[PDB]
């Protein structure tokens, strides 16, 4: 496994990744800017990835194409500034989330019948279930609410005050088989609704994500077995970041909190190893990848706008060779 | 609206893992070898290896294990695919039948997880009662092995240790345990587990984990009564069995790492090693008990993948870079001090790096030149399809009808007369050296169209006309004894032995032998049909008993015994056209018939020349004019040539008779000669022409090796000048320091770069380090003329051989870039510019540039170049240097680089395809569309000016369509992918051509050696073909029992969807080799209507493009 490109692709023909990888998501390159025609919360790509979605301070919801950069559409949604959103991989729903006006979420019919399917009063946030996007997790404080689609009705609350952390930012969760739940930092028996297990609080203000291989649990910095439940890994550069993996499972994206700082970085999602360190020398508000590895949204400001970049380009300044 | 066709032209040969063992029975000695898709089966003798069965898979072979159970009667076979297809096979044969029957089988995907980059990793324990598999990471598969599980159920259990370096199980363990390595931060470590199945868990390992030499990189599990494990790394060999530990660190290991390792003696007393730089060594472990360990050099072979030692000092050596290797080890040092001699040595074309297509023999039919094998068997490799023929008389004489040599002389044993027919007419020719001039001879007529001449026995010619048998004196040249049917009728048809005569009046067939001064009538009969054809050709010594004759009216080949004429046996043949050629032969003492049509089809059957028994009836076809078939002997072996607008050999290679073709355009007769002007050459005759020469080897593929004994990366030809142009890297030590004479070191004249642009790296002396050199090489003799070495540090990458704006030189251009192994990417590149004069090699022009010239071609009088993450142009100076003109700079690394006429095909390192323009008006690139999937490309062609291909390391090609007819600007600029279909090979290169002689053909090498063909098809062929194609996976059954729609299902890790766009040809192919009903029940009432002789029609025409 040499570490000069040239030589390790001699070898490919002959005869790893994570120095490619190394190579690839070290690298960002801005190149068009998203404003709005009368001078953002939330962003996210649609299901075939054609268009963005923005979320606005003032409850609105806009819509461009990534090819052209014009608004297609733009709705109202909500009354309270929008916070989070989520559409379903059929391209058929989508999920929102606003500060303070009831209903606090939302779930809605895509464009084709664009109309509001159900209602989410009490959850301040919300998202799918994982393998079949057929159920859907709300977060209300310390309790998590587990809802049918179709129905639009209540399945299950989770809640022990027992074994409560009382975290901040806490996210109820499913794993990618739909069967645990992670709320607080303690898992969750979807079938047989009791509690496995209550892991101890090193953080203020962070639940949790688990790992798509099903066999990890993400606290704050402390990679958890999901069977044997020992500290596994200590991964320090992750305190008080929010983890989004890549739609492959190879690379994490970590975005420092104090609602975001100047900068986010990569890892390498198999060793947890750090890739690098990007700043872009503004303030972060959210951000998201397409399923492509090609865009990557990032919403800041200045007046706040969404920037969009193009993965594994360099910067002018490391180009010019100063 | 793409349709596509992908047939394989020749099978892959490197050799990706091998096992021996008891598989066909409990006797007999088995060998097994697994190239990429195909697993060959041999059985071990004191000869060497004998091929039974050749079995072909849908996927390819990761895992390959052979055990017994307890109560089998014989080995089973275990194996596990790339796509996790398992399975167990068993051997059955009961008579000529060879089958390959499965027990079990069933996919163990786990639904959720990336695969371990390491790889996948199996092993079986002694006791029989599971399979482990590595297959993801922090997880460990089992396969429980109970005669109830013919489903092959698996369960995990979770592997704390993330990146696992090699598994065994151990020998003399209470309960299965395994011992392995994994690498922590702190180093890499050993550690024991137990398995248990009724727990589905592990308990704690019968001895404390240990830690090992960070390049540990092999665990050997030691049989008893020793036990324990070796662990073997860069630097030193342990032993490890609990309280036990021994450990020697040889300074011969530290040159070259350890990569392979075979069991010699069962009590695991005497094992075999092998390194990369091909050197092979013996462990040995004393008892007393295990004392010592101890290593002895044993000698060198190619470079090992596999080794399999067979029995009696016969080691089997499988290379994955080179030629596989059969090899003897005696225990006597020869005169060199080796203890090992080669006795054969298998051909790999793999890996192929790149390769280029030329017209070297006959221009108009191509060849390949390909870049083929690694660091010490790096070679050149010549590929010819078909056999051809080298002239050396050329003689206008058209029509003739009739070729027979003959020697005059009784004395002297070379033929020296070429008697040749013509329309009614006879004439003679005597070979005195060279010279060809016409002869008279006492006793011949030259006023009759002759049907047979030749020597007969005791001493006398016989000519054979359309009005008489003429029987001639051999020493004083005079007509001896003439025979006339009995009314004076006309002869029809002819055939004569050295001691038998046969012909024809009608139907009447008279027999006649040949005695001194005497032609001896037999027999006679009345036939109930006219004749057609006749044969007499002895099988055995000559005095043949039998006769064999095809007729008019009841159209059917008949064999009669002599003088009887008694039937024996007839085979009826369909069809209202009349045979027009029948022979008996022997190939590789098996007797066999044939038969050819007048349409140009030709039956073959087997012979019983005790019985006279035609069985298992064969049809082929060549061309469309009538067969004249005729026996010829080359390298004291026999053959057969067959004369048709198809001109085709016919031999036997492993007891199946094959077809090769002769790489000419149409020959109507032919006789074998051998005169002292023209010795074992063959004479040949079209309807202009008569011509003389000799012919190649009698192989359907010629391949011819070049051992270049360094590592070749690029090629292309220069037609201007007669030579190759050749890349290559020898590795040597820093003192740079070689480590064997290569073609670099042994060129006739030899240069270095005197260039000085590059006025802070430090070498550890001892480390590796590549050096390149640009090779020339002749066109005919293939030997090195010069070689140009380049800098220090510096790699050459690009090839191009062309002339560049109004230059009328023709040149060679290469692209390099400076390669320091502490940086990550390079920063500095050069592009320089050559010509070959007339013996010497002088540098033009050179082009300082930032990054490394990945990929550049000539584009229209300009050059089209790749730096690091840029596309560009530049022009040709009148002051002759290079000037650049346009940029482009939205991709990652541009790696590969193809152009049509003004259209720019671009592959990306992820994502796949860019298309680009020239416009002449700005002078600029416009980005006309890209693909936006995240494809790992690794080759790419040109197909058509609207669809693309490519082939990434996910073992998959893929088409991608421009819809030009645009309803809109953003759906304009999506290349949609509109084929998709899953190899199994890793592409380095797509070329332009074929290698038959007389739409649209592309080329392409892969790693395992394996070359195929993609030709495209149109909208009603591929909707026909692609029905057969269901309807033969419902009647051929494979093995494993895996369907050919999961395997060809286009797979990367992202996406999984099924095949469109192209069609297996080589299932399409496999047709023909399928039984008679079969096909009856493959054709049932399919429309698209044409059933079971049209379609025979159409693969027989598809099995002709390569």
């Amino acid at each position: 496994a040499p570490i000069n490109f040239t030589s390790r692709l001699n070898r490919r023909a002959s005869f790893g990744g994570c120095f490619d990888r190394h190579l690839i998501f070290s690298r960002f390159r801005p190149i068009s800017v998203f404003r709005e025609a009368n001078e953002f919360t939330c962003c996210a790509f649609s299901a075939r990835e054609r268009f963005l979605m923005l979320g606005t301070c003032t409850g609105q919801l806009k819509l461009y194409n990534v090819f052209s950069g014009q608004e297609e559409a733009s709705y109202n949604c909500h009354n309270s500034a929008i916070t989070h959103l989520e559409p379903s991989r059929d391209g058929s729903l989508l999920l929102t989330s606003a500060t303070w006006s009831q209903p606090l979420s939302a779930l809605w019919g895509m464009k084709s019948v664009f109309d509001m399917k159900h209602s989410f009063t009490e959850d301040h946030y919300v998202e799918f279930s994982k393998h079949s996007q057929d159920r859907v997790i709300g977060t209300k404080g310390d309790i998590a609410h587990i809802y049918d689609i179709q129905t639009g009705n209540k399945l299950l609350t989770l809640f022990n005050p027992d074994l409560a952390n009382n975290y901040k930012r806490n996210c109820a969760t499913f794993n990618p088989t739909d069967d645990l739940v992670l709320n607080d930092g303690v898992l969750w028996d979807v079938r047989s609704a009791q509690a496995i297990h209550k892991f101890d609080k090193f953080n203020m203000n962070i639940s949790g994500v688990f790992h798509p291989n099903g066999l990890e649990v993400i606290i704050n910095t402390e990679i958890w077995d999901l069977r044997t439940f020992h500290l596994l890994h200590t991964v320090p550069a992750l305190d008080q970041c929010r983890v989004v993996f890549n739609h492959t499972g190879t690379v994490m994206y970590g975005a420092m909190l104090q609602p975001f700082g100047s900068s986010f970085r990569t890892f390498n999602a198999t060793d947890y190893k750090p890739i690098a360190t990007i700043d872009v020398k503004r303030n972060i508000f959210d951000l998201c990848t397409d399923t492509k590895d090609c865009y990557l949204a990032v919403i800041e400001n200045q007046d706040t706008v969404c920037r969009l970049y193009e993965v594994g380009r360099q910067r002018l300044a490391e180009e010019l060779a100063l | 609206m793409s349709y596509n066709y992908v047939v394989t032209a020749q099978k892959p040969t490197a050799v990706n893992g091998c096992v021996t063992g008891h598989f066909t029975s409990a006797e007999d000695l088995n060998l097994l070898i697994a190239k990429n898709t195909r697993l060959e089966i041999y059985v071990v003798t004191a000869e060497g290896l004998r091929p039974v069965k050749e079995v072909g898979m849908y996927g390819k072979i990761a895992v390959m294990e052979l055990f017994r159970p307890k109560g089998e009667s014989k080995d089973l076979l275990f194996i596990l695919t790339a796509k996790y297809n398992a399975c167990i096979l068993e051997y059955k044969q009961s008579g000529e039948s060879i089958d390959i029957i499965t027990r079990a089988h069933g996919n163990v995907q786990d639904r959720i997880g990336r695969p371990s980059e390491t790889g996948i990793i199996g092993i079986i324990d002694p006791e029989c009662r599971m399979i482990g598999l590595r297959l993801y990471d922090g997880l460990f598969k089992v396969i429980p092995l109970d005669r109830d599980n013919k489903e092959l159920k698996a369960f995990n259990i979770r592997l704390e240790e993330l990146h696992v370096i090699d598994v065994k199980f151990l020998y003399g363990c209470q309960a299965p345990t395994i011992c392995f390595v994994y690498q922590d931060p702190q180093g890499r470590h050993v550690k024991t587990y137990e398995v248990s199945l009724r727990e589905k868990e592990f308990n704690k390992g019968p001895w404390k984990q240990e830690n090992v030499e960070a390049e540990a990189s092999m665990v050997i599990a030691v049989p008893e009564p020793f036990g324990g494990a070796i662990i073997i790394g860069q630097e030193s060999i342990t032993y490890h069995n609990g309280d036990k530990y021994l450990a020697i660190a040889p300074p011969i290991i530290k040159q070259s790492t350890i990569v392979c390792h075979n069991r010699v003696d069962p009590n695991g007393s005497r094992y075999l090693l092998g390194d990369m730089e091909g050197r092979l060594f013996m462990l040995l472990l004393e008892k007393e008990t295990l004392k010592d360990l101890r290593v002895e050099l044993l000698g060198e072979t190619s470079i090992a993948e596999c080794l399999t030692y067979l029995d009696n000092g016969v080691v089997f050596v499988g290379s994955r870079l080179g030629d596989s290797q059969l090899v003897k080890l005696n225990v006597d040092s020869n005169e060199q001090g080796s203890y090992v001699v080669a006795m054969e040595t298998f051909t790999n074309l793999g890996p192929i790096v790149d390769m280029c297509v030329v017209d070297l023999e006959r221009q108009g039919q191509g060849q390949l030149v390909t870049c083929s094998g690694a660091f010490k068997e790096g070679s050149l490799r010549i590929i010819r399809n078909g056999i051809g023929i080298h002239e050396h008389a050329s003689i206008d004489l058209p029509g003739i009808k009739g070729l027979w040599p003959l020697r005059s002389d009784p004395n002297r044993e070379t033929d020296d007369t070429l008697v040749l027919s013509f329309v009614g007419q006879t004439r003679v020719l005597m070979l005195n050296g060279e010279e060809v001039e016409e002869t008279e001879l006492m006793g011949f007529v030259d006023d009759q169209q002759t049907f047979f001449c030749g020597n007969v026995a005791h001493q006398q010619l016989i000519q054979i006309t359309s009005a008489s048998v003429r029987l001639v004196s051999q020493e004083p040249k005079a007509l001896v004894s003439e025979w006339k049917e009995p009314q004076a009728k006309n002869i029809s048809v002819a055939s004569c032995n050295s001691s038998q005569v046969v012909v024809a009046v009608g139907r009447a067939l008279y027999y006649l032998q040949i005695h001194p001064q005497e032609l001896r009538q037999i027999s006679h009969t009345e036939m109930e049909h006219e004749v057609a054809c006749l044969d007499i050709t002895p099988l055995g010594d000559g005095l043949s008993p039998l006769c064999a004759i095809g007729l008019w009216t009841d159209i059917s080949a008949r064999i009669l015994k002599l003088p009887s004429f008694e039937l024996l046996h007839k085979e009826m043949l369909g069809g209202e056209i009349i045979p027009r050629s029948i022979l008996m032969t022997t190939f590789e003492s098996s007797h066999y018939l044939l038969c050819a049509l007048g349409d140009g089809a030709l039956f073959y059957f087997g012979l019983n020349i005790e019985t006279g028994l035609l069985s298992d009836r064969k049809k082929v076809t060549l061309g469309t004019q009538p067969t004249v078939l005729r026996t010829f002997r080359s390298l004291s072996t026999t053959n057969v040539f067959a004369c048709s607008d198809r001109p085709t050999v016919i031999y036997s290679s492993n007891h199946k008779l094959v077809f090769s073709n002769v790489n000419l355009k149409e020959v109507n007769y032919m006789c074998p000669l051998n005169s002292d002007g023209y010795p074992d050459s063959l004479a040949l005759a079209n309807n202009s022409t008569l011509t003389i020469g000799t012919i190649d080897e009698i192989q359907k593929l010629h391949i011819r090796t070049v051992p270049l004994y360094e590592s070749p990366r690029k090629i292309c030809y220069q037609e201007v000048s007669q030579c190759f142009g050749v890349l290559s890297s020898r590795i040597e030590v820093q003192d740079t320091t070689a480590l064997r004479p290569s073609a670099s070191t042994q060129a006739l004249s030899s240069s270095v770069s005197s260039s000085k642009l590059f006025s802070p790296h430090e070498t550890s002396f001892g480390e590796e380090v590549e050096v390149h050199n640009l090779l020339i090489i002749d066109q005919h003799t293939f030997e090195v003329l010069h070689a140009h070495q380049f800098l220090q540090n510096e790699y050459a990458l690009s090839l191009v051989s062309c002339k560049l704006g109004k230059d009328p030189n023709t040149y060679f251009i290469v692209g390099t870039a400076m390669v320091y192994p502490e940086e990550a990417e390079p920063k500095q590149g050069r592009i320089v510019v050559f010509q070959y004069s007339d013996g010497k090699l002088q540098t033009v022009a050179e082009k300082e540039v930032k990054g490394a010239v990945y990929s550049m071609v000539e584009f229209n009088g300009k050059l089209l170049a790749s730096i690091n993450s840029t596309v560009r142009l530049y022009e040709w100076t009148t002051e002759k240097e290079l000037r650049t003109e346009c940029n482009h700079y939205n991709n990652i690394m541009a790696l590969y680089l193809k152009t049509k006429g003004d259209f720019i095909l671009v592959g990306d390192l992820m994502r796949s395809v860019l298309l680009l323009a020239y416009k002449p008006m700005e002078g600029n690139f416009e980005e006309i569309a890209r693909d936006f999937n995240p494809n790992w490309m690794s080759a790419v062609e040109i197909l058509d000016d609207d669809n693309f291909l490519g082939a990434e390391n996910a073992f998959n090609l893929f088409v991608c369509q421009k819809d030009s007819a645009a309803t809109t600007d953003e759906e304009r600029q999506h290349l949609q992918e509109v084929g998709l279909f899953h190899l199994g090979e890793f592409v380095n290169v797509f070329c332009h051509g074929s290698l038959v002689m007389q739409q649209g053909s592309v080329l392409f090498g892969t790693v395992n050696g394996m070359i195929g063909l993609v030709t495209s098809l149109s909208e009603s062929w591929y909707n026909l073909l692609l029905d057969m194609q269901n309807r033969l996976n419902k009647v051929i059954k494979s093995v494993g029992k895996i369907e050919h729609s999961f395997w060809r299902s286009f797979h990367t890790e992202r996406k999984t969807e099924p095949a469109t766009g192209f069609i297996d040809g080589d299932l399409i192919e496999s047709f023909l080799d399928i039984s008679r009903p079969k096909m009856q029940e493959v054709v049932a009432n399919l429309q698209y209507e044409a059933t079971a002789d049209d379609l025979i029609k159409v693969v027989e025409e598809l099995t002709r493009i390569h």
